[PDB]
């Protein structure tokens, strides 16, 4: 039915199963309470508003109820995209291999949209896929975040990088944190200064 | 910068997708307009 304007944006996060998907979609409160559950394509749509200095914008960030663990996801899990994330799992080498399987089936139903690239559980010490070796989002106009969905690391920065680009505007700004689900790890400071600097490395090195 | 108040299609009530007005049918999930 019809819904009884907003800036608005369908936001697909995929990724194998098991990299955190839900984990993150879910931190965002509002999101979670007002989610709509979609029978016909078992997906749950959360509505993500953030507030920036020109107004509110949405993100209606599509989440699957698993399917993606048994194949690939049908067209209408796709259809109409505007931008999306790519979620792998820092701790597991093959989630991060099958990026750029996910980024082909993306770009094939939704050509050149904006994606950001997400390395997730970045708080678990023993670390497999460190920055040196994240270098898909490189060579496809990525652009690449370190998250943790338990601890809400980074949580906002690929919603910025996203409505940045596609509202046009660079100098966008999130004037408030949205109200997160409280972190349930510690995200320890040191590990995550290390896991910056190692980024910065890998950006500016020669 | 300019609120998109100033600066700024029917909502699907199923999935939020916002659609064209010459769709009577939601194009992600299939639900009616009516
Ligand atoms: N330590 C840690 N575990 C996480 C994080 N995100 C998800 N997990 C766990 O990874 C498992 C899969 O998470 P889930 O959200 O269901 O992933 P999905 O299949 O991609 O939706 C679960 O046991 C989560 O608790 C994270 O940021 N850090
Ligand atoms: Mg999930
Ligand atoms: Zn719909």
């Amino acid at each position: 039915s019809m819904a009884a304007p907003q800036v608005q944006f369908k936001l697909v996060l995929v990724g194998d199963g098991g990299t955190g998907k839900t984990t993150f979609v879910k931190r965002h409160l509002t999101g979670e309470s007002e989610k709509k559950y979609v029978a016909t394509l078992g997906v749950e749509v959360h509505p993500l508003v953030f507030h920036t200095n020109r107004g509110p914008i949405k993100f209606n960030v599509w989440d699957t109820a698993g399917q993606e663990k048994f194949g690939g996801l049908r067209d209408g899990y796709y259809i109409q995209a505007q931008c999306a994330i790519i979620m792998f799992d820092v701790t597991s080498r093959v989630t991060y291999k099958n990026v750029p399987n996910w980024h082909r089936d993306l770009v094939r139903v939704c050509e050149n949209i904006p994606i950001v690239l997400c390395g997730n559980k970045v708080d678990i010490k023993d670390r497999k896929v460190k920055a040196k070796s994240i270098v898909f989002h490189r060579k496809k106009n990525l652009q690449y975040y370190d998250i943790s969905a338990k601890s809400n690391y980074n949580f906002e920065k690929p919603f910025l990088w996203l409505a940045r680009k596609l509202i046009g505007d660079p100098n966008l700004e999130f004037v408030a944190m949205p109200a997160l689900a409280p972190p349930e790890v510690v995200m320890d400071p040191a590990l995550a200064a290390q896991y910056e600097h190692d980024l910065e490395v890998a950006q500016t090195t020669a | 910068g300019v609120e998109f108040g100033e600066s700024l299609s029917w909502q699907c009530d199923t999935c939020l997708l916002q659609n064209k007005v010459t769709d009577n049918k939601c194009i992600a999930c299939q639900a009616a307009k009516l």
